[PDB]
């Protein structure tokens, strides 16, 4: 099932091959070349109708590897219609080298279908949250003030932040040139930091309702909770749209220049100064506060079984029940969710700032898509209350 | 969750009476037992409120005459109803305000103990 190709055969049997051609250049003195030798005779029969093997040997076919820049051996050059699809210069395993075929194979439409269900999820699981709110009398609590804030910062995201996004993955550049860019990208951090500084502000809102429900009362009026909201989008405001329009955000390096000059490049280019400042104000700092305060939920009620037990005059030691189990599990979910979605893109956003080049661009904007699936999550998250789900089903007919 | 109300009746005014409410059931560490009452022709109104911290929160009526306190083991809360008024006479409903939830508050209601205040 194999082709052994020459230097003469190159053209005919791998240039004017009919559909997918896997090209493998190895040698007879190349030690990681005999160990795929064997997997590549595994996949011309598993692979069969899908791709053709065609095997190289450089010492007898010397004059074909130049013409493609083989640095390196072993090197698999699929082939698609005379042109170099995907490219690899190390030896794998079979299960490896499985997944490389089967996402080259397949026209990336699993990635483009996932964007489709990511803003579907959010705009319905978002409408669905404030329409509950806006409708429901006995749903228009202080709490759920909070969760009209977060519910609409989530939305603007799934309705005009992603899309344009996806449009970018999409057609590998910006057709919508460099003004919408600019007003997109402040747009994004606009939304996404009322989104996490909301959850902070939730996060304190259910602290002090909880631990100290007769001062919250007081302390936290409607007045006071509008211009908490307010404050939350003013500094928002400030850190996306303030420097990113008035371009403080913009890198001084000649590379980052021509992305800035050109229209159809829309990367997010950062100095030092922005990627910082804008990653503490939209992500660390919330993330302390909701480590802090959720962490002052738990004492509280770990402390306050202490007390039960020290006034039981040692008749009985507490174990955890249902209602501490289910709480445990809530707060893990809300410190869990946020995390595995947020923390990986700003981690690595705070670590381009040190070396540049050790993190690919995929992976930054794999990590930023993730941060972008919190939005979809936070309704399932954060309106689970039997008054939402009430209201959730009265309002689906 | 089970909320079994006992020490209400008939008492003459200026009397005292002691409400106990023992809630048998998985309630949260962290919540707030309470005394609601809804007199005749009247809405459902809080007489008093102790939280699991120990913080209490009393009607300006009650301030003075009536003082909640809960057993420092068990969910059982008590109000002592000290110079009573034919004005207190009221359904007294013991409440839990549950918080395991986090993100909302649960309730359970006491099905009512009568008081009747004559004078
Ligand atoms: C692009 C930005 C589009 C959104 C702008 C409005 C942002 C926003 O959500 N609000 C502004 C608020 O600054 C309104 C809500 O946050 C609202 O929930 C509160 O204002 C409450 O007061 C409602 O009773
Ligand atoms: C970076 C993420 C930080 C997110 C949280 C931002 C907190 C902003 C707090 C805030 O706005 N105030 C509450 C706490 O100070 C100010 C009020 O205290 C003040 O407006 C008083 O005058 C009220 O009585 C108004 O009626
Ligand atoms: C509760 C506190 C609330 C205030 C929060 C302030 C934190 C951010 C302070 C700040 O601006 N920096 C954090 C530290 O970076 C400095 C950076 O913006 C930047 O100036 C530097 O990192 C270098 O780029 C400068 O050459
Ligand atoms: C209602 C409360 C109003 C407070 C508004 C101020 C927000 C905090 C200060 C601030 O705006 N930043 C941090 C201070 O640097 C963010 C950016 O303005 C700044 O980081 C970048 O413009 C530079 O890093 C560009 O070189
Ligand atoms: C019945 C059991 C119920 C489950 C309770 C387990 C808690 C799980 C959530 C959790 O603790 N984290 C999620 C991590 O994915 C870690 C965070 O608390 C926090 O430590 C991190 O956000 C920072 O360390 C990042 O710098
Ligand atoms: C290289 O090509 C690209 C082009 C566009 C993006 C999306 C970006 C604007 N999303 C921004 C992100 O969602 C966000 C939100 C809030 C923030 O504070 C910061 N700050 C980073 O400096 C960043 C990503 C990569
Ligand atoms: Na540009």
């Amino acid at each position: 099932k194999i082709i052994h190709l020459t230097d003469d055969s190159f053209d005919t049997d791998v240039l004017k091959a009919d559909g997918a051609i896997l090209v493998d250049f190895w040698a007879e003195w190349s030690g990681p070349s005999k160990m795929i030798a064997p997997i590549l005779d595994e996949i011309a029969d598993e692979y069969q109708g899908k791709l053709t093997v065609a095997k190289l040997n450089i010492d007898q076919n010397p004059g074909t590897a130049p013409k493609y820049g083989i640095r390196g051996i072993p090197t698999l050059l699929l082939f698609k219609n005379g042109e170099v699809a995907a490219t690899k210069v190390g030896a794998l395993s079979k299960g490896q080298l499985k997944e490389f075929l089967d996402a080259n194979l397949a026209e990336a439409k699993v990635m483009s279908l996932l964007m489709a269900l990511v803003v579907l999820l959010i705009v319905a699981g978002n409408v669905l949250v404030i329409a509950a709110i806006g409708s429901t009398q006995r749903l228009q609590t202080l709490t759920n003030l909070f969760i009209t804030s977060l519910a609409c910062a989530d939305l603007v995201v799934g309705l005009l932040v992603v899309p344009f996004g996806a449009t970018l993955v999409v057609r590998g550049t910006w057709l919508w040139g460099s003004f919408l860019c600019e007003l997109w990208t402040s747009l994004d951090v606009l939304c996404v930091t009322a989104s996490i500084e909301t959850l902070c502000v939730i996060a304190i809102d259910r602290y002090l309702a909880i631990t100290s429900p007769f001062r919250y009362q007081s302390l936290m009026t409607r007045a006071r909770a509008k211009v908490i909201i307010c404050t939350v989008w003013a500094i928002s405001a400030l850190v996306s749209f303030l420097p990113i329009m008035m371009h403080w955000w913009r890198d001084e390096d000649p590379q980052a220049l021509k992305c800035y000059q050109d229209p159809g490049c829309c990367d997010f280019v950062t100095n030092r100064a922005y990627a910082i400042a804008s990653s503490i104000i939209s992500f660390y700092i919330p993330l302390l506060i909701m480590i802090f305060v959720y962490l002052r939920v738990y004492r509280e009620a770990k402390e306050q079984i202490r007390k039960i037990d020290r006034a039981s005059k040692r008749k009985t030691s507490r174990v955890m029940a249902m209602k501490e189990h289910k709480a445990l599990k809530t707060l893990g979910i809300i410190m869990g969710v946020f995390t595995l979605c947020w923390l990986p893109f700003f981690l690595v956003n705070i670590v381009n700032v040190f070396n540049r080049d050790l993190v690919p661009d995929w992976l930054f904007v794999a990590f930023n898509w993730l941060g972008y699936a919190n939005s979809a999550m936070n309704p399932i998250i954060y309106c689970r209350s039997p008054d939402f789900r009430k209201a959730f089903k009265r309002l689906l007919a | 969750v089970q909320l079994q109300e006992s020490g209400g009746g008939l008492v003459q005014a200026g009397g005292s009476l002691r409400l106990s409410c023992a809630a048998s059931g998985s309630i949260f560490s962290i919540n707030t037992m309470g005394w609601y009452r809804q007199a005749p022709g009247k809405q459902r109104e809080l007489v008093a409120a102790i939280h699991s911290g120990g913080s209490t929160n009393y009607a300006n009526s009650v301030k003075g005459r009536f003082t909640i306190s809960r057993d420092n083991a068990a969910n059982t809360v008590y109000l002592q109803m000290n110079s009573l008024k034919p004005e207190d006479t009221a359904v007294y409903y013991c409440n839990v305000k549950d918080y395991g939830a986090v993100l909302y508050e649960y309730d359970y209601w006491g099905q009512g103990t009568q008081v009747t205040v004559s004078s």
